[PDB]
């Protein structure tokens, strides 16, 4: 439960944007 | 005498600093929707934005597109070779000569 | 324009020595210069055969 | 030369005539008191009221050409004195009326005039580069304010989106409205 | 007739937002006749042209002002593109890494 | 005189009746600069930690 | 490797399931840009919006150029291209 | 973020354009010079590339430039 | 929330298309008065049109 | 030598960038545009009441972003122009007869 | 979909090699997305170099210095073009005896002119406190935030780093001789 | 009382006044609880109102001074102009409106 | 007032440890840098473990303190 | 438009004085152009470089061994009661 | 001038006359066989035979 909270919780809800070169 | 210089400065990590990266993070890799969406629109007959079109409508004067290898890609270049106009007469002026020197009413 | 047609003789010169290199076998690859030689006939009203 | 990204900084400026080397030094510690503050004192600490002394005599009047010819002389910046606070005065009052003829409803009207009058205070005439990096700021300004009054003649907008989710930051905080 | 067009195709538009019937009517409209015009092809891809007489008029090397539609996309296009710009630009320096994150993988990262 | 002329633009007041947002504006404060980031994530684990030793107390 | 259980049979597997996911992606942009969209449309009008702004900047920095080329007009001398002894030319605009 | 998502035509004061132009300077100086270092840009990397026989000498004293007194 | 994003969706499609055609329109617009101030000036040339081998006005003497 | 080789180069710059003085020495122009700077430097700049009121705002601008762009601040000419062109702004429905009045 | 799986890998080292397959060919369809990606960013960096390399041609990147140097170099060679071509007009001149033949050396050597002022980027303002870039005060909500960083182990408040030109120490002169043991590693010079 | 200025606060948008001269300040004194004008002060207004309407709300009503005009970051508004839109256009997200007399 | 009061109280309380631990850290740090030789090292070892000693007191009556203010009848 | 000599960043390019260079690129420039973005380079990925995301990193696992303890542990008070004397919480919130 | 221990080190030597700045360039690298050794082709490697370009034409 862990494991799937922390997953859901960071790739769905903490997502923030990133630069590219 | 610039190129291929040796370090000038220290390179440090100050205690307890936090990295933010994980053990998995070179495994790790970045993504964009951008191309899946280019693909979706395609493919779905979607809005199209007016960059796909090279005329250019939003100025007065002829503007045309010009495309780096891609339709996201581009840059708008005026189309018209444009007049100049110089309300001015010509010889009226030696800025090179000293002005107050000479006497008359152009050196007052 | 001379300096443009200077310039685009120096190119077809150059598109004849590229394409006598690579040989009439392989000549897909000088089609970077069609693009130029292309503007070129339009604009001096000239014709390369390409 | 001024700028710590110039090699080159604190020397003299190079001309193609001989000329002393020893540079105005601008008061870089001053006193606390400086009874004076008016612009007859204020401006001692960053030029020389007499004009500088890198003025040249041409033994002829061909090197005058040519070094006006390649940009290396204006009698305006070389052969010349500081101005006048009621000189930089007339100037900018002559300039402001002449904007206003030129057009009362402009909103650009009084930036333009802050850049001359800021290119006068800092004696670009015989310190342009300096001066420029002063009034460069109104420059922007205007060149803002051109366009802000052309989206208003025209009439340009743009779809704005829905607002998000979180445009606050906490529910109890207060969203000011903004146009 | 391009007003027509026009017309018609505002109400029921093209993906193009009718782009070709406007510039057609901008340059009918002109007194002296149109500046520009649309090439005539059995090519696939037509082509933006600009007459002759009114070349003076434009900073142009050519008539042939490219196609009337953007590039598609394509790997080896922007290989090609991106080869030229550093053929052209001929820096020496790009592509250098001077650090990079010791792993296995060859791209960390990225 | 010119608007330029005027300089003490930062004499912004605003009326009493908003002092109730104090609390709000302080939170929102708090959270644009601590809780959205990785210090606030820091904040989030934290709290998890206290929890974590309630119940451990608790057993 | 087809059919029967094998290192190949689970290798396809895992592949046809990785196939799989990314139909599952293509599917979720799919609906989203078709029904949970506004941020296109809206971004499109800023950048039309911003193109007739990079427009009208261009020209208003090449009049003020030209206007700086048209104060050399009055230190331009046609007469200087006389040459001693020689009639003036009206090529250069008398 | 400034432009197209807050609504600012302008979001970029002097300072800000300063730092760009200074970014693509510095990007610029990197890929025209191969292992170009701090004193010309902010970088720093260990592994670097020397002749082999490394000579060192003392800077010259600071140019004497003529001075009133 | 979904159902006012779908509705908003299609109602800022329509919008942008309108938008767009609307601009083009105003660009036309301008576009067809400048075509008619050019044919209206296009009348005050001389006939046999402008000497562009001389200067309009000679203003100086050629000695 | 100076002089005529800067005078050269100047006379070959402005036709680079395709310059017109007072005296209209330019064979790459429009017949419109020398028209019309024919009509600032010669003749009268007046609206013809053949004109729709849109047309004759649009001519009216023309003018000012031509002559503005013409003569800067220092020109002497530059405040008179502006004038007689916010003249006929003011009375653009009206007939020249009618305007000559107001933009004497 | 246990069922599925089970039915076609039903041993642990088949799930295993399923599993990893199947994370193989994830990541080969991310690269091929960030591969495409990749060419277009890096296409719009050397259009970005390019300009870059434009401003160099017109010596935006040069200093005051440099180009008052390269004006005074085009000074001195056309001065010495103009003096030599002097000297061997009036010989020429002196040996012929006619006048003439110093005018016609006046056309012997015009493209355009030298440009009459110039612009780099060092002439731009720059400072957080520096006058020369505030016109009018820029309001609070608009301002951006300095990054925080507190616990009890380190911190980012004892010292202030700088912008990105205008950098500085973060530790004070006591402390500067003794960097070394504020550090968890230390790369020295190459010296 | 939380209601309205919530529901004012979150709604409406306000605008912080000043005024260039003390000489060019209202007369206040017989209107009560604000015997003074205080720049900076916070003012909510409709989006329909114009310079007008605002200069005569700031006035109460009284004969203002004379070529009174209304500038935010240095950028001057027409009086024929909507407030909002001509804070949107000139100082986006920075409404600091300033009242002075433009005599020039 | 009293919710003024009682949270700068709590706050104080808080950051007690934090002041213990960091500032007095970096004074230590401070004599560490300048300190070279060995008698004065040796004496200010036990000043190190006299800041030991004060931080765990601290620490208590940090815990003290807020034990009295997280206290609630109900 | 006033002080040509003394205002170079309104000027020409010194490209533009030299009077030699299918479309053209233009051969008026200013140095004003410095002082915008996006005047030379393209506007291409201008709204799509926000959108590439990247996703957290903390896991939030701890093992929670109570065997090793015997003892209970201190605990905050985290928010007041409201589901008792809520009528007078706003009387007897500011007391101790 | 030449010495490390000089700031303005392979630049051009400054005079109260204007002169062309670029400098002569010693042959720093020659090749391997250099046929003629004579005084005439090796003193070039280190000066200029017409002397430098520096000289003045003095108004007075």
């Amino acid at each position: 439960v862990a494991l799937g909270a922390s997953f859901v919780h960071d790739y769905f809800y903490q997502r923030r944007p990133v630069a590219w070169c | 005498s610039m190129d291929h210089g040796m370090q000038y400065s220290s390179i440090y990590w100050e205690t307890s600093h936090r990295t933010y990266l994980p053990f998995w993070a070179s495994l790790t890799q970045k993504f964009s929707w951008k191309i899946m969406d280019d693909q979706i629109r395609s493919f779905l007959r979607l809005p199209k934005p007016v960059t796909t079109e090279p005329f250019v409508f939003s100025s007065g004067s002829p503007y045309i597109r010009r495309y780096f290898g891609d339709a996201d890609i581009s840059v708008p270049v005026p189309l018209h070779a444009p007049a100049h106009f110089a309300f001015v007469p010509t010889g009226t002026v030696s800025p090179w000569e000293e002005t107050g020197m000479e006497t008359g009413p152009q050196g007052a | 324009a001379p300096h443009q047609r200077a310039a685009c003789e120096q190119l077809h010169s150059e598109y004849k020595q590229c394409l006598a290199k690579n040989g009439r076998t392989h000549f897909s690859a000088c089609t970077d210069f069609h693009s130029k030689l292309r503007a070129c006939e339009n604009m001096l009203g000239t014709s390369y055969c390409i | 030369n001024s700028s710590i990204y110039d090699n080159r900084n604190h020397e003299a400026v190079r001309h193609p005539w001989s000329t002393d080397a020893r540079t105005f030094h601008p008061n870089d510690n001053p006193e606390a008191d400086r009874i004076n503050t008016q612009y007859s004192n204020m401006v001692s600490d960053s030029f020389p009221e007499g004009g500088f002394s890198d003025a040249p005599r041409f033994s002829s009047n061909w090197e005058r050409l040519l070094a006006y010819h390649h940009g290396l002389y204006s009698p305006e910046k070389f052969n010349s004195t500081t101005k006048t606070a009621d000189e930089i005065r007339l100037a900018v009052n002559d300039f402001a009326a002449k904007v206003h003829a030129d057009d009362p409803k402009n909103a650009c009207k009084y930036l333009m005039i802050e850049e001359f009058k800021c290119l006068q205070s800092a004696q670009a005439r015989i310190d342009p580069q300096g001066a420029a990096t002063k009034c460069v700021k109104w420059f922007n300004e205007w060149r803002q304010c051109a366009w802000d009054q052309e989206k208003m003649v025209k009439g340009y907008n743009y779809i704005e989106d829905r607002r998000a989710r979180k445009h606050k930051p906490y529910i109890g905080a207060p969203d000011l409205q903004y146009s | 007739d391009e007003g027509i067009n026009l017309m018609k195709c505002t109400k029921n538009p093209d993906p193009s937002f009718c782009a070709k019937e406007f510039v057609a009517m901008r340059e009918c409209n002109r007194p002296q006749g149109p500046h520009l015009v649309l090439s005539s092809s059995p090519s696939s891809p037509p082509h933006y042209e600009l007459r002759p007489e009114v070349k003076h008029l434009y900073n142009v090397d050519s008539t042939d002002l490219g196609s009337a539609v953007a590039p598609v996309r394509s790997k080896e296009q922007l290989d090609r593109v991106a080869d030229s710009l550093k053929a052209d630009l001929n820096l020496p320096g790009y592509g250098h890494i001077p650090y990079k994150w010791e792993s296995l993988r060859p791209n960390p990262g990225a | 005189a010119s608007p330029m002329l005027f300089t003490d633009y930062d004499n912004t007041a605003s009326p009493k009746s908003e002092l109730i947002f104090m609390a709000g504006n302080a939170l929102g404060y708090c959270t644009e600069r601590f809780f959205e980031n990785e210090y606030g994530q820091s904040i989030f684990m934290f709290a998890l930690g206290l929890a974590y030793l309630a119940m451990l107390g608790h057993e | 490797a087809i059919k029967g259980p094998s290192v190949p049979h689970s290798i396809l597997f895992g592949v046809g399931a990785g196939c799989c996911a990314y139909a599952g992606y293509y599917l979720y942009r799919a609906m989203r840009l078709t029904f949970f969209d506004t941020e296109s449309v809206a971004l499109q009008s800023r950048l039309r919006y911003a193109e007739k702004q990079k427009l009208f900047h261009q020209e208003l920095d090449r009049e003020l150029a030209a206007g700086h080329i048209a104060s050399l007009v009055a230190e331009y001398d046609p007469v200087a291209t006389r040459l001693p002894f020689q009639p003036m030319q009206d090529r250069y605009r008398v | 973020a400034r432009y197209c998502y807050r609504g600012l035509d302008h979001p970029f004061t002097l300072n800000e354009m300063k730092d760009f132009l200074f970014k693509l300077r510095e990007q610029y100086l990197v890929n025209k010079y191969e292992g170009i270092q701090f004193p010309f840009v902010f970088r720093q990397f260990n592994r670097v590339s020397t002749p082999g026989t490394l000579e060192v000498h003392t800077s010259p004293a600071l140019q004497q430039q003529p001075h009133f007194h | 929330q979904g159902i006012k994003t779908v509705y908003a969706s299609c109602r800022y499609r329509k919008l942008n298309e309108r938008e767009i055609i609307s601009d083009r329109y105003t660009w036309l617009h301008e576009r067809m008065l400048e075509d008619e101030v050019e044919r209206v000036l296009l009348e005050q040339v001389p006939a046999g049109g402008f000497d562009k081998t001389r200067p309009g006005l000679l203003l100086g003497p050629s000695t | 030598k100076i002089l005529r080789d800067r005078n050269i180069g100047l006379f070959n710059l402005l036709q680079h960038h395709n310059f017109a003085g007072l005296s209209v020495n330019n064979a790459k122009l429009s017949d419109s545009q020398r028209v019309m700077w024919t009509d600032l430097v010669q003749g009268k700049p007046d609206v013809e009441d053949k004109l729709s009121v849109d047309a004759r705002e649009m001519k009216v601008d023309m003018y000012e972003k031509l002559f503005k762009q013409a003569a800067d601040l220092e020109n002497p000419c530059r405040m008179p122009g502006v004038a007689y062109l916010r003249c006929l702004r003011d009375t653009l429905t009206e007939t020249q007869s009618a305007r000559r009045s107001s933009c004497l | 979909v246990n069922a599925f799986v089970v039915k076609h890998n039903p041993d642990l080292r088949l799930q295993f090699v399923a599993f990893a397959s199947f994370i193989a060919t994830h990541m080969a369809i991310t690269k091929e997305f960030n591969d495409m990606y990749q060419r277009l960013v890096d296409i719009t960096s050397l259009l970005e170099l390019q300009a870059a390399q434009l401003h160099a041609s017109e010596g935006f990147w040069d200093s005051e210095s440099e180009q008052q140097e390269a004006r005074l170099q085009r000074h001195a060679e056309h001065r010495n073009d103009l003096e030599t071509t002097w000297e061997e007009a009036l010989r020429e001149a002196t040996l012929a005896r006619n006048f003439d033949v110093l005018v016609s050396y006046l056309n012997h050597g015009q493209n355009g002119i030298p440009p009459s002022v110039t612009w780099n980027f060092n002439a731009m303002p720059y400072g957080k406190e520096n006058p020369d870039t505030k016109t009018f005060p820029i309001p609070d909500h608009e301002q951006p935030y300095r990054a925080f960083s507190l616990g009890f182990t380190a911190n980012n408040l004892s010292g202030n780093w700088g912008d990105y030109i205008d950098r500085q120490d973060n530790k004070n002169a006591l402390m500067r001789p003794a960097r070394m043991m504020f550090t968890d590693v230390f790369i020295p010079t190459t010296k | 009382g939380i209601f309205y200025t919530r529901f004012r606060a979150d709604t409406k948008l306000g605008y912080h006044v000043f005024i260039n001269e003390e000489k060019l300040y209202p007369d206040y004194s017989q209107n009560y609880f604000d015997t003074k004008w205080t720049n900076g002060r916070k003012v909510y207004l409709d989006d329909e109102t114009t310079v007008e309407q605002l200069k005569a709300q700031i006035y109460g009503g009284k004969a203002a001074p004379e070529n009174v005009k209304v500038a935010c970051r240095g950028r001057v508004f027409e009086d024929a102009d909507n407030v909002a839109m001509a804070v949107r256009a000139f100082c986006k997200r920075d409404p600091r409106l300033l009242l002075f007399q433009d005599n020039l | 007032r009293f919710y003024f009061m009682y949270m700068a109280r709590t706050t104080f309380q808080a950051v007690r440890p934090l002041l213990a631990f960091s500032v007095f850290g970096e004074v230590m740090k401070l004599v560490l840098a300048t300190m070279s030789s060995g008698l004065f090292s040796f004496l200010f070892s036990f000043v190190l473990a006299f800041e030991v000693f004060y931080f765990f007191l601290q620490c208590y009556i940090s815990y003290t303190f807020l034990t009295m203010f997280f206290t609630v009848l109900f | 438009p006033f002080m040509w000599r003394q205002r170079a960043y309104c000027a020409p390019v010194p490209s533009a004085f030299a009077s030699q260079q299918g479309v053209r690129k233009p051969l008026l420039r200013s140095n004003s152009e410095s002082l915008s973005v996006f005047s030379q380079i393209p506007d291409g990925l201008l709204g799509h470089t926000t959108s590439v995301t990247m996703g957290n990193s903390d896991i939030f696992f701890l093992p929670k061994p109570s065997n090793l303890l015997k003892i209970a542990l201190p605990a905050f008070v985290f928010m007041p009661n409201l589901t008792i004397f809520t009528r007078a919480f706003p009387f007897y919130a500011h007391t101790s």
